[PDB]
């Protein structure tokens, strides 16, 4: 699936994904494109920040949804 | 009601608390449906709310927008006293979030935001965030007043704003038709025909920038 990121500074990434991953992962294929690595990330999406460990099915995100990514220092 | 009762009541209420404008993509969608299963639970064995819908709060003076990007679309005026399930000015009810937690972390910068869920989250803990209450929801119908009365009384224009309700039948007073679109007004005409012919005939209504009027065909 298709699924969206936009960053606070107006860019939006496209992310190739399984409803499986684990948020771990998503945040990998972040990485990947962007450079952050995933302990400075936050995932924000529907009014939660993601929780490693979990999967994008745990919390119920479909196709073409989009998520927020915010930087943080650690954890 | 016939056609000019329900006219008279969407004005009524245009001119003093306001109501709701939901615009839809697809007309012949929230005929079928959304309300025709509405109607069908309220003739037999009683209306019900198992569905709900997005809408926009319109009212006299207040120069809001409506979400139609493409300038396309027709849609419901919907009565005030609709089901209301939250109103932000950025589905089953206990998924409206309280606050805006992205809109809400780009005014105050405060990271302990993120430690909530906005949509579980006590008074108390978004007084301690220091929420602003320009990022917070509202969920009765005097509040969505309060929060677009500056912008009403400044003639200042907003953007579509975001409620979540449960229209009944008897609650839809009018079809909203973009004066500017032929498309708008294409599926307007549909759609209209179709309602009156389920025993609501219902006025055409030009919503614009805190006015609306009356349309006799289109």
């Amino acid at each position: 699936m298709q699924i969206f990121v936009k960053t606070l500074t107006g860019k939006t990434i496209t992310l190739e994904v399984e409803s499986s991953d684990t948020i771990d992962n998503v945040k990998s294929k972040i990485q990947d494109k962007e450079g952050i690595p995933p302990d400075q990330q936050r995932l924000i999406f529907a009014g939660k920040q993601l929780e490693d460990g979990r999967t994008l099915s745990d919390y119920n995100i479909q196709k073409e949804s989009t998520l927020h990514l915010v930087l943080r220092l650690r954890g | 009601s016939n056609r000019q009762e329900k006219l008279a009541q969407l004005m009524r209420q245009f001119e003093s608390g306001g109501l709701y404008l939901r615009t839809v993509s697809d007309h012949r969608d929230e005929f079928e449906n959304t309300f025709m299963p509405k109607l069908d639970a309220c003739l037999g064995h009683g209306c019900d709310e198992r569905y709900w819908s997005s809408a926009t709060f319109i009212q006299q003076g207040l120069n809001g927008k409506v979400h139609d990007p493409h300038a396309d679309r027709t849609g419901l005026i919907i009565s005030a006293d609709a089901r209301l399930g939250g109103f932000s000015t950025f589905y089953f009810p206990g998924q409206f979030p309280k606050f805006d937690m992205m809109g809400a972390y780009q005014a105050t910068w405060n990271e302990d935001i993120f430690s909530v869920d906005a949509t579980a989250v006590s008074e108390q803990q978004m007084d301690e965030l220091g929420i602003p209450d320009e990022y917070r929801s509202v969920f009765d119908f005097d509040r969505i007043q309060e929060k677009m009365a500056q912008p009403r009384l400044a003639g200042r224009e907003v953007e579509p704003t975001e409620a979540k309700i449960c229209y009944q039948p008897k609650d839809v007073l009018g079809i909203y038709v973009d004066v500017d679109s032929p498309a708008s007004q294409s599926k307007a005409r549909e759609l209209q025909q179709a309602m009156r012919e389920q025993g609501f005939d219902l006025p055409f209504i030009a919503y614009r920038g805190g006015a609306a009027q009356e349309l006799a065909s289109v």
